């Protein structure tokens, strides 16, 4: 039995050039060079990719984020290469102390590098958003992307912005390291009371759980009617085919309900964007409206 | 009740037992064989459970907890209110995944489709069985295992992790959750792009999958395809599950010390090791 | 009563209605409920039908709301084998020709799916400028195999999904001239053969045709991969 895991045989042919629409097509790349590696799993075509002021300005903000933090590890490194592979993992970016509060005016080595780096990369994902949103307006195509992407950006929002000023304190954002954002998470959750008895806390992990679980059953389900052409949805949503349908009966005669081709793509969106969203809450009320979560989770 | 479309895919075939004895519905439900096993080790599990709940004195779902035996039991059986019901509930607990998956197999004979589903779910069985029965075996205690309560297994978690100080430094762990993270980034990105081709802009016709490609060509200079999606997908999610038993049956066994520690043989390595300077300088 | 009570109370209030919007909108198809007679079920579930939606569907093809009126447009060759409700339905006839249970198929519409630009989203090879394999085995040439180990032709040509390119049919000569087309994902490309387990040699002829030698319809694709796959269940009296 062959299984559609990876592909049997590759093709290729002239390079897609894409849809046309509204897109400038000014803006847009040549075509890339195709990949025998991924067309195994994938599409073997790279490119072409479009680039206007937002993805520009997303690019150079993000590399301007990357290298400030850069600078910095080189800085705790003594400029020694050999220290700075050494240490890579250890190198922190740390914000201003707690006595500088919501003051810009934090020199440079306490907190001010982290307030410049945060700029950047500030700038770099809401511009990165903005492009997220014309992109698939300049093809017609609804906004569910950007929306979904909301929803990440929120708890990123709440970790290092929103949170940190209702604390009256940059200290209390996240800092650039590999190993420092891991200790971070681990002090935030003892300081507020164990994060297992935040409910928000515990939903974001019964959406993240779910979004494997989903995803898993729609793959798998996708895979097992590919032999029907299941994955062509858009489709199969116009048009229902016995790829659909005996989908839909699989899991009926299962668990005894069961999705449509499009409203599987409802479910698998809503479970997603649910683990950052509820998320956010729980680190939102942490520290503002909760001190122990255990403690809290006593008295209801 | 059927589907409009439903009558002509119930014929009868594909089992793996009983030939046609229990090839019928009950509902939606397709039974089959092992839908009666499944049946039987629920029931039988979930009357354990109400036992237990007696034993303990409490009838509130968020306080019922079944604990394994204690270490000193070592790896063999206990008394039903010291461990024992712990020990039949897993047993039934096996009985019960292990009956579902292969139903789902006779579903997918009957319904002429591949077996990718059942094979999906084996990955999260094989970390159950991972925290409930490898690693305790392992480790040559049944008591290692997990409790069967809705707060106390969480607990457990808690206490098993900072057994070894920051658990996020197991290596394998920080592999686990970046699938873990990486899924739903990819479960998102695709629910999301499919909507937006079959509920476009308002006066604007439903998108082909051409839009979609174009779409993420434009946004990351690449598309997968709606077929390397799907296979994407059930590679994240089973590579983040398989890394989650991976990262627990070498902790505690082969594993003893704070998993920061693990990541000296990089600080330490006899050239570096020593210049000045940094942080671990 | 504390601000983070009536955040997780008016969570699980949105939840529920969240669960309530997305079954509805997961019952656009199928519904409602049909007794095995054909007529509407008595019970219908505690969700009520969602409000009809509309597609507009490109390249000129019409608009489809959902839900509407159901209709298999197709007979369908099974019996009853109990009074009472949840037994299997018997097919009457040869259940691969008829197109019942594994081998069904859908009476999608009769025209080919189309690209982002209105052109055939699937086309042989052979009509197809500038494609060719370009990794793993390239089948055209090899003997195609049936379970019962015999040889039920040769492959002449593959069917590419343009947009995507990818492989999606062989298109196999049988020994009296015509070709049938052989799903990709029912098929094993060896270094000297390929290999299908579905069917045996001598059903291949069963293969509903093509009525274009360059183009493949909805329809079609539907009653092609349906009875292939029906074979896993119908060709197994001879399966070597
Ligand atoms: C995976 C690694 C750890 C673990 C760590 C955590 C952490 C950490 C958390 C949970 C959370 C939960 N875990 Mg746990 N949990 C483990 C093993 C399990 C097993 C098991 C048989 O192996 C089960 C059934 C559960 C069940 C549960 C739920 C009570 C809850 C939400 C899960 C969810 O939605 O997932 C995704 C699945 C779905 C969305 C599908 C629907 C699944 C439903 C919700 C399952 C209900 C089971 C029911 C309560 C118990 C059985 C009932 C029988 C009739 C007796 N855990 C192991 C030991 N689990 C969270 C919580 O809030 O706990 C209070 C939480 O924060
Ligand atoms: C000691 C550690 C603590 C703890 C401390 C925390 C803290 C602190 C946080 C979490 C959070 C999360 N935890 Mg916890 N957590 C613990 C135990 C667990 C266990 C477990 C098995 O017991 C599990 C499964 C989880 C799981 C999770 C997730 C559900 C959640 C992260 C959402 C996400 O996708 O973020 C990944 C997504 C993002 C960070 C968004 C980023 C998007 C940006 C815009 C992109 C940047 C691009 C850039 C340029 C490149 N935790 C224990 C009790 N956990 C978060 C949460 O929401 O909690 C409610 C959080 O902040
Ligand atoms: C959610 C609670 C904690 C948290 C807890 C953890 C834990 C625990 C782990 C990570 C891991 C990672 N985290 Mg962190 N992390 C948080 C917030 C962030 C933010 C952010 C914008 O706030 C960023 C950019 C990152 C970035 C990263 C990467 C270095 C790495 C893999 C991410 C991934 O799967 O991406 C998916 C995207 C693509 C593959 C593209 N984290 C918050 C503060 N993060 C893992 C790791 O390996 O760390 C070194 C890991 O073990
Ligand atoms: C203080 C706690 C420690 C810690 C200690 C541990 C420990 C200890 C463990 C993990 C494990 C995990 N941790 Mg950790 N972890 C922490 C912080 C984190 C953070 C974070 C952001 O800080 C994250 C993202 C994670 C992420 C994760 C995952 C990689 C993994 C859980 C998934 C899994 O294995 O599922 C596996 C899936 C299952 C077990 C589900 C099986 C379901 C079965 C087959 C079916 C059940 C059916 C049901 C009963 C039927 C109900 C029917 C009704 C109709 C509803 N950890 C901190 C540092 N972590 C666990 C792990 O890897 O386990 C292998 C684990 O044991
Ligand atoms: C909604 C929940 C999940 C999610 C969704 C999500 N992420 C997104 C999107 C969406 C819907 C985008 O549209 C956007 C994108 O372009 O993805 C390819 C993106 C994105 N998610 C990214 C990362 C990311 N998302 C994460 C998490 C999540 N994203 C959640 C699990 C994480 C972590 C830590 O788990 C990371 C590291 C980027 C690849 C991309 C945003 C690109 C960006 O902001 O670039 C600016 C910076 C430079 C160019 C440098
Ligand atoms: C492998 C990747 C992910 C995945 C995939 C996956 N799960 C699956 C499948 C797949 C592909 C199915 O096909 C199958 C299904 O039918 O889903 C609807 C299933 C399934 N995944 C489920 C749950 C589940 N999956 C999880 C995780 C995952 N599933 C992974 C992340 C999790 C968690 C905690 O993350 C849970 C809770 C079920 C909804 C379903 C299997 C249902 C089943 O087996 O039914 C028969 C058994 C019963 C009806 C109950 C038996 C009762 C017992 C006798 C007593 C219970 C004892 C138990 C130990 C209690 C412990 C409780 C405490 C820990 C709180
Ligand atoms: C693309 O095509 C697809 C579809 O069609 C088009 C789908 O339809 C689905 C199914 C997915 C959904 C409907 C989404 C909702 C599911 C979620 C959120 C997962 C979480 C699910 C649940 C919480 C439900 C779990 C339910 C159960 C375990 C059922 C309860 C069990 C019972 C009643 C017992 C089972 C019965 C028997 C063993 C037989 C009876 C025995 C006798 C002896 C009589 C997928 C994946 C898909 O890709
Ligand atoms: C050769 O090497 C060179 C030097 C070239 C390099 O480039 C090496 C570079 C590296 C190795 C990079 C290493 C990178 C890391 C370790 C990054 C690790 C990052 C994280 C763990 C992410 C944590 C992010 C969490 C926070 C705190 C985010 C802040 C976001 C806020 C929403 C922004 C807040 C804004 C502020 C305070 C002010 C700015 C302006 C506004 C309008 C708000
Ligand atoms: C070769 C890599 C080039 C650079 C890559 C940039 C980084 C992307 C990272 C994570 C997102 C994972 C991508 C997968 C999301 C695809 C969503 C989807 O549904 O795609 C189907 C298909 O593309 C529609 O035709
Ligand atoms: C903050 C996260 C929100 C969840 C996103 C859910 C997607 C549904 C929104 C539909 C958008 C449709 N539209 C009109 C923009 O084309
Ligand atoms: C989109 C699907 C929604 C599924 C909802 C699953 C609910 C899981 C229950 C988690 C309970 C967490 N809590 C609040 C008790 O801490
Ligand atoms: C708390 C999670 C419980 C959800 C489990 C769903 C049970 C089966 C769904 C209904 C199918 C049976 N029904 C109603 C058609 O007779
Ligand atoms: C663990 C694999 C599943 C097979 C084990 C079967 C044990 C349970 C017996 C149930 C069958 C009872 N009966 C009378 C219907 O045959
Ligand atoms: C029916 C499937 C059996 C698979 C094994 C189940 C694992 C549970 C182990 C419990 C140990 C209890 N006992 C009595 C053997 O010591
Ligand atoms: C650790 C062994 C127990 C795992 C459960 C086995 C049953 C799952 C179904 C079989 C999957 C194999 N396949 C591909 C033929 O379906
Ligand atoms: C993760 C939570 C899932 C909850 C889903 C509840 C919806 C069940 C729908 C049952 C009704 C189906 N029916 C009988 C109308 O076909
Ligand atoms: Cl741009
Ligand atoms: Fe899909």
């Amino acid at each position: 039995e062959y299984q559609n895991i990876f592909t049997q045989v590759q093709v290729r042919g002239p390079a897609d050039l894409g849809m046309t629409e509204d897109v400038n097509l000014a803006n847009r790349s040549g075509v890339g060079p195709f990949s025998t590696l991924l067309g195994w799993f994938g599409n073997a075509q790279l490119g072409p990719i479009y680039l206007g002021s937002l993805g520009v300005l997303s690019l150079f903000s993000g590399l301007m984020w990357f290298f400030t933090i850069g600078i910095w590890f080189w800085y705790q490194a003594g400029w020694n290469p050999a220290v700075f592979l050494r240490d890579l993992f250890f190198f922190s970016l740390e914000p201003p102390a707690p006595e500088y509060g919501l003051s810009f005016a934090a020199p440079l080595k306490e907190g001010g590098l982290w307030l410049i780096a945060s700029f950047f990369m500030f700038v770099a994902v809401w511009s990165w958003w903005g492009r997220t949103y014309l992109r698939a307006q300049a093809l017609g195509m609804g906004k569910h992307t950007a929306w979904a992407f909301l929803s990440a950006i929120w708890l990123w929002m709440v970790l290092g912005f929103i949170r940190p000023i209702l604390m009256g304190s940059w200290s209390e954002a996240v800092p650039y390291g590999i190993f420092s954002h891991l200790d971070w998470t681990n002090n935030f959750s003892l300081v507020h009371g164990n994060l297992h008895y935040n409910p928000f806390h515990g939903l974001s992990i019964a959406f993240l759980y779910g979004s494997a679980l989903l995803f898993a059953m729609h793959g798998a389900t996708i895979l097992a009617v590919s032999r029907f052409g299941g994955e062509r949805e858009l489709e199969q949503i116009a048009d229902r085919g016995t790829a659909a349908e005996r989908a839909a009966l699989f899991w009926r005669w299962t668990m005894g309900f069961n999705a449509t081709m499009e409203g599987i793509h409802r479910w698998a969106i809503w479970m997603a964007v649910l683990v950052t969203l509820t998320g956010g809450i729980g680190i939102l009320l942490s520290g503002t409206v909760v001190d122990n979560w255990y403690v809290w989770g006593q008295n209801h | 009740a059927l589907l409009s479309f439903e009558r002509k895919y119930r014929v009868p075939g594909g089992t793996l037992v009983g030939g046609n004895l229990f090839d019928f519905w009950v509902g939606p439900f397709y039974v089959g064989f092992f839908g009666v096993a499944t049946f039987f080790f629920a029931a039988l599990g979930i009357i354990l459970i109400a036992w237990s709940a007696v034993l303990q004195g409490t009838w509130n779902p968020q306080l019922i907890s079944v604990y394994p035996p204690a270490l000193e039991y070592g790896l063999g059986g206990a008394p039903l209110a010291k461990g024992g019901l712990w020990q039949i509930i897993t047993i039934c607990a096996t009985g019960a995944f292990v009956s579902w998956a292969l139903r789902e197999v006779e579903i997918c004979r009957k319904l002429g489709i591949g077996y990718h589903i059942p094979f999906a779910f084996a990955f999260a069985i094989l970390a159950y069985l991972t925290l409930v029965l490898f690693r305790p075996v392992m480790m040559g205690a049944w008591g290692y295992a997990f409790p069967y309560g809705i707060w106390t297994h969480l607990d457990w978690v808690s206490n098993t992790g900072y057994t070894y100080g920051n658990f996020h430094y197991n290596p394998a762990h920080m592999i686990a959750i970046t699938f873990f993270f990486t899924n739903a980034l990819a479960l998102a990105l695709h629910g999301a792009l499919v909507l937006s081709a079959a509920n476009p802009e308002k006066g604007k016709e439903m998108r082909t999958p051409d839009h979609e490609d174009t779409f993420f060509r434009d946004l990351v200079g690449y598309s997968i395809g709606t077929l390397g999606i799907h296979r994407l997908g059930l590679l994240l999610s089973l590579s983040a599950v398989f890394f989650s038993a991976l990262c627990m049956i070498i902790t505690g066994t082969i594993w003893f010390d704070q998993w920061v520690d693990w990541w000296q043989w990089w600080v330490k390595l006899p050239w570096w090791a020593n210049i000045p300077g940094g942080i671990n300088g | 009563f504390d601000l983070a009570s009536l955040a997780i109370y008016s969570f699980w209030i949105f939840l529920a209605g969240l669960i309530y919007y997305l079954q509805t909108e997961n019952m656009r198809e199928g519904y409602p409920l049909e007794n095995e007679d054909g007529t509407p079920a008595a019970n219908q579930g505690p969700f009520p039908l969602p409000k009809p939606k509309t597609f507009i569907l490109p390249h000129g093809r019409g608009t489809l709301t959902v839900p509407g009126p159901e209709s298999e447009d197709r007979p369908i060759a099974l019996a009853r084998t109990a009074v009472s409700e949840g037994f299997p339905h018997a097919p009457t006839g040869d259940p691969m020709k008829d197109g019942v249970g594994p081998a069904s198929w859908v009476a999608r519409r009769d025209l080919p799916e189309l690209d982002g630009h209105g052109h055939n989203k699937i086309k042989p090879m052979k009509a197809a400028a500038g494609f060719h394999v370009s990794a793993g085995k390239n089948p055209i040439g090899l003997p195609v195999r049936g379970c019962d180990l015999e040889i039920a032709g040769k492959v002449v040509d593959i069917w590419v999904d343009i947009p995507e390119q990818m492989a999606r049919f062989l298109e196999v000569e049988l020994k009296d001239g015509s070709t049938r087309l052989l799903p990709m994902q029912m098929v094993k490309v060896q270094s000297n053969r390929v290999h299908v387990n579905a069917l045996s040699s001598d059903l291949f002829a069963g293969i509903p045709t093509i009525k274009s030698p360059t183009e493949v319809t909805l329809l079609e694709e539907d009653k092609i991969c349906g009875y292939v796959a029906g074979g896993l269940m119908y060709a197994a009296p001879k399966r070597k």
